[PDB]
């Protein structure tokens, strides 16, 4: 079941890319 | 199917969302176009 | 089913907002 | 469910989204 | 029920919570 793998991957990308933004912003 | 039904909501969401980003990258390489050319 | 629902929520959530910054 | 073509097209929306931000 | 599709929906969850 590749879908349901590439598709959650995808979205903790997502999450991770997003909670690397707000410490990012944190620290400026 | 009910499951259906009950997804179909997030489905829309989900296309809406990817159409919203699609849109918007659209528009940004074109505007690193302009600044190229410019 | 709550995870579900919240799903359903968070997307139209998202859907929503993303929807009145294009009105906007 | 899989098989649905707004299906498709919303997972290969959210790969392009994690490529695209990648 | 795997520890991914969790952290997926806590994901979603939490990109929610920053939109607001």
């Amino acid at each position: 079941a590749p879908e349901v793998r590439c598709c959650v991957d995808a979205v903790n990308f997502v999450a991770e890319s997003t909670r690397d933004q707000e410490a990012t912003g944190e620290e400026v | 199917q009910e499951l259906f039904n009950e997804l179909k909501p997030a489905v829309d969401g989900a296309n809406f969302i990817v159409n919203h980003m699609r849109d918007q990258n659209n528009y940004n390489e074109e505007k690193d176009s302009w600044n190229r050319v410019a | 089913l709550p995870e579900l629902r919240e799903v359903v929520s968070s997307i139209s959530y998202i859907a929503r907002q993303l929807q009145e910054q294009e009105d906007h | 469910l899989i098989k649905h073509p707004e299906v498709k097209s919303a997972i290969e929306g959210i790969k392009y989204i994690a490529e695209t931000m990648k």
